[PDB]
């Protein structure tokens, strides 16, 4: 630094250095301005906001976009309620049990045929009949009591990671592009910017 | 996808004029009828005026919102539009 | 990485980070955000710098070079008593790639490297018959 | 007597026309 | 009958054959209807003449099936149609037994409907239904072509074992030991056909034009364009600007299905009137995602720490043991350098001590399966762990799926 400042010994502090324009002259925290795992890095809301977005990248039509809320109730046992309160997302439906394929399928395999009968009439009898005429949904198993509570405990939690969630570092790389020097945040939307062009593509949909 | 189509026909965003012709043109014909009764409205040069006046409208509604987010508030209440009115000069 | 800086931010040292740091940079067409990582924080504060001027960083190199002042309204540096080298304007992007050329003699060479600090004696002139294994 | 003839949804479109979406209930 | 009918039932596509077969019979599973009503079957939807608009659905879900009227309908399709699937023929099956392969976390309750619909329907005699990783140790069996890649450098069935599987619905990573698979450290990764399939169709939406109602053109361009990151994400990159290939949209009055070209080759200089999208980025950003899944800003840990999880559950002396011989299956596997960046990854992780080899089966991991199956019923050991009539008659449905191929009671 060069030799012999000036100071008038209010504030001065070593570690603080604030410099601008001053077209505010306001800190960001003058007074609190305002108004490894990843489940601790990323918040309750950021870890379920990754997970319903996981789940819309699961259906491949239009049709399964309200069938979000069940498939997230039938993986983690949340009511639809707060799926369709918290989550801010961005008879074909169904099943396939339409009485319009049942009856054409029968052109399929009319080249060859041989068919006979052998059955009989008890309650296993019954319970094909059931199963064939299915038309069951996810929720519909998990809410009755046809699966033991252990079965669910060890086809829930076989599965996921409790303590180690990273062991490679992440590339932390531009949204829209893949630009891998001189990456920077945005001002406003903070997500990573790499080139001009992404810049402008950026700020006016996503930013 | 699901993007590409937002950025494709997404390249040209215009919004257009809006106030429906019959209802203004009835009111105009109203406002007029007391000015100077009998008053036959000219069917051409009336788009001109229903351009100008939607002009100085949306110019009204960017500077109260401008006041608005002065007010770190979103919604529009009388003070933001008769202020507007005095500081532009009527 | 070239353009005027807007605004410099500082915070102490924390248990989540060692220094919280961010730059703001404006180009002619571009504005962007920057975060330090705990060491060029103190090339800025090593000679006292300010916002509203152009200046150059390297991203390896690490030397900052303040050309001055920059432009942004004509009277808030129209009255400082000339000084900032006829100011500046921002020019193009935030970051480029040049090219650096330095012309050597090979003199030069040898009195660098025959010493520890030989480039003194490219002005004392003591280099004292330099050995030939350096040669 | 037709001042009313402009709609509340033609005062919405254009309020969405300068931006935000937020409005009142007098503002029409 | 000696020979069975092995059936590796899949998500996607179903593979069907007799014993006697070296390839499987592949059809389809799945249902695609036209906006107009006309629906079509499993197999028939390849022969249809637009792909732009249609409705889709798939017995098969993320976890299991769950209800059985199409797959019945289907499995008698692929059993009751010697015409379409040439040289298959059968009357009823009575004296032919089953070979099946359903994964390991299948349901109790749904695995009950899944035995009383095979056996007390079709009138079978003798069952057998295990998860395809058991039978990959019996390579040992039969000799093969099997491609054993070595990470550090530049009775008959295997009692060490180590397998993942990667198809369409998702991925499976299980420990075999003893030839008793280990039930508690395996672990499931959702990203499967479906989750690359979405990321295909997210991507080429950040760079060309939509197709999201069109979803079979998503599945032939990830089966066809994409490639694994040799080296790494930032080299790969390197690459983008001198690599690149184009797809030709699929004219439905002009060719069902269109065609990707390279601007090196010459070999295709015929000029089309449709649009080209370019593809210079996604061939390898694309399958970076199981390494890191953070790409597309999920909480998912990935590929490699699931690995070494699942080894750090395992006790420590065998846990030097499953890296030794690793076999990789699963029709995710096909994508080219893929299998030689999981080995680089998880070696790179693995400490010095341990050296760990990634066996291969070239081509397809489909058919490896089936013909490994196929072996299975050709080995004697089947013949000691079969199960016959009597013993579905003499016990409930609940009896068979709860005690011999029960999973909690291999935990
Ligand atoms: N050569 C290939 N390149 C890329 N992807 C492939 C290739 N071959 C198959 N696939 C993908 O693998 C998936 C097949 O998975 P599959 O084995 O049917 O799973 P499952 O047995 O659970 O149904 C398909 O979605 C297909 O897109
Ligand atoms: F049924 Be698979 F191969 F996932
Ligand atoms: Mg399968
Ligand atoms: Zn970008
Ligand atoms: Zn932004």
């Amino acid at each position: 630094k060069a030799l012999v400042e000036e100071i008038d010994k209010k504030t001065y502090n070593p570690d603080i250095y604030f410099t601008s324009l001053d077209p505010q002259a306001r800190r960001y925290t003058s007074k609190k301005i305002n108004k490894h795992s990843f489940e601790e890095r990323y918040t309750q809301q950021e870890i379920l906001q990754s997970d319903r977005r996981f789940m819309e990248l699961n259906t491949e039509n239009f049709s399964d976009l309200p069938n979000v809320p069940t498939l997230l109730s039938d993986l983690t046992g949340v009511p639809r309620d707060r799926i369709e309160s918290t989550t801010k997302p961005i008879y074909g439906h169904g099943w396939v049990l339409k009485p319009e394929t049942l009856r054409e399928i029968q052109l399929s395999y009319k080249s060859t045929k041989l068919p006979k009968p052998k059955r009989k009439n008890t309650n296993r009898i019954v319970a094909l009949k059931k199963v064939l005429s299915s038309k069951r949904n996810l929720h519909s198993f998990l809410d009755s009591a046809l699966l033991n509570l252990m079965d669910k405990n060890v086809i829930y939690h076989n599965v996921y990671n409790k303590r180690y969630f990273k062991v490679l570092p992440l590339i932390t790389t531009c949204s829209i592009c893949g630009g891998y020097d001189s990456i920077s945040s945005c001002v406003n939307c903070g997500n990573k910017i790499c080139s001009v062009s992404c810049f402008k593509l950026h700020n006016e949909t996503r930013c | 996808g699901t993007v590409a189509l937002r950025e494709i026909r997404r390249f040209q965003k215009s919004t257009e004029l809006l106030i429906r012709k019959l209802p203004f043109q009835r009111l105009v014909r109203e406002i007029a009828q007391d000015f100077k009764t009998d008053l036959r409205f000219q069917s051409s040069a009336i788009g001109a005026l229903q351009e100008s006046v939607e002009a100085y409208l949306v110019s009204l509604f960017e500077d109260t919102n401008l006041a608005a987010i002065h007010a770190k508030r979103v919604t529009i209440m009388p003070k933001e539009i008769q202020l507007a009115r005095r500081l532009r000069g009527e | 990485i070239e353009g005027e800086v807007v605004e410099i931010q500082i915070d102490r040292s924390i248990t989540g980070g060692h220094k919280q740091g961010k730059l703001t940079i404006k180009t002619t067409d571009m504005e962007t955000i920057y975060e330090l990582g705990n060491k060029m924080i103190d090339g800025l504060t090593k000679e006292k710098v300010l916002a509203g001027d152009v200046i150059s960083i390297d991203k390896a190199s690490g030397k900052i070079t303040k050309l001055g002042r920059s432009f942004a309204r004509s009277r808030d540096y129209d009255a400082m008593g000339a000084d900032t080298r006829f100011v500046q304007c921002p020019e193009g992007e935030l970051q480029k790639r040049k090219t650096v050329v330095h012309t050597v003699s090979l003199h030069e060479i040898d009195v660098i490297n025959s010493r520890t600090q030989g480039f003194l004696a490219l002005f004392t002139g003591d280099t004292g018959e330099i050995r030939s294994e350096v040669r | 007597d037709n001042i009313q003839g402009i709609t509340k949804p033609a005062i919405r479109r254009l309020a969405r026309r300068g931006g935000v979406k937020r409005i009142s209930g007098l503002i029409y | 009958e000696t020979p069975p009918i092995v059936i590796d039932n899949g998500s996607y596509e179903i593979k069907f054959g007799p014993s006697t077969n070296k390839k499987p019979f592949r059809a389809l599973n799945a249902l695609a209807k036209d906006k107009f009503g006309t629906s079509y079957l499993s197999n028939h939807i390849k022969n249809i003449k637009d792909i732009s608009s249609i409705t889709f659905r798939r017995p098969h879900e993320l976890g299991q099936l769950t209800l059985w009227e199409l797959e019945s309908c289907i499995w008698d399709y692929c059993l009751f149609n010697p015409s379409e699937f040439d040289g298959f023929d059968l009357k009823e099956g009575k004296g032919h037994h089953l070979v099946a392969s359903e994964s390991c976390m299948t349901l109790p309750e749904l695995s009950k409907h899944a035995d009383q619909v095979i056996f007390e329907e079709y009138e079978f005699d003798s069952l057998f239904k295990s998860p395809v990783a058991v039978f990959v140790p019996f390579t040992k069996s039969y000799k093969g072509e099997m491609r054993t890649i070595s990470g550090k450098d530049e009775s008959d069935y295997h009692d060490f074992q180590l397998v993942i599987d990667s198809g369409f619905n998702c991925t499976w990573i299980i420990p075999v030991l003893k030839g008793i698979p280990y039930y508690k450290a395996v672990k499931k990764l959702d990203i499967g056909g479906r989750f690359l399939t979405g990321l295909l169709k997210e991507t080429l939406s950040f760079r060309h034009y939509n197709m999201m109602d069109e979803t079979i053109l998503v599945n032939n361009i990830k089966e066809q364009c994409l490639f694994v990151s040799p080296v790494s994400y930032f080299d790969s990159f390197k690459t983008k600007d001198k690599h690149a290939l184009e797809y030709v949209l699929p004219d439905f009055q002009t060719s069902f299905l269109g065609y990707v070209r390279n601007p090196r080759k010459e070999n295709v200089p015929l000029p089309e009137d449709a649009q080209i999208i370019t593809l210079t980025d996604e061939l390898f950003t694309i399958p970076e995602t199981f390494f890191h899944p953070e790409i597309s800003q999920i909480t998912k840990p990935g590929i490699v720490e699931a690995i070494l999880e699942s080894l750090s559950m395992l006790p420590e002396i065998v846990r030097p043991l499953m890296v030794g011989n690793i076999v990789c299956t699963g029709g995710n596997f096909n994508l080219p350098n893929f299998a030689q960046r999981l080995a680089a990854e998880l070696q790179r992780q693995l400490p010095t001590d341990w050296t760990c080899h990634v066996s291969v089966p070239e081509g397809d991991c489909a058919l490896f399966g089936w013909e490994v199956m196929s072996q299975f019923a050709k080995t004697d050991s089947y013949r000691k762990a079969r199960v016959t009539r009597e013993e579905y008659y003499e016990h409930g449905p609940d009896w068979c799926t709860k005690h011999r191929f029960g999973y909690q009671n291999w935990i």
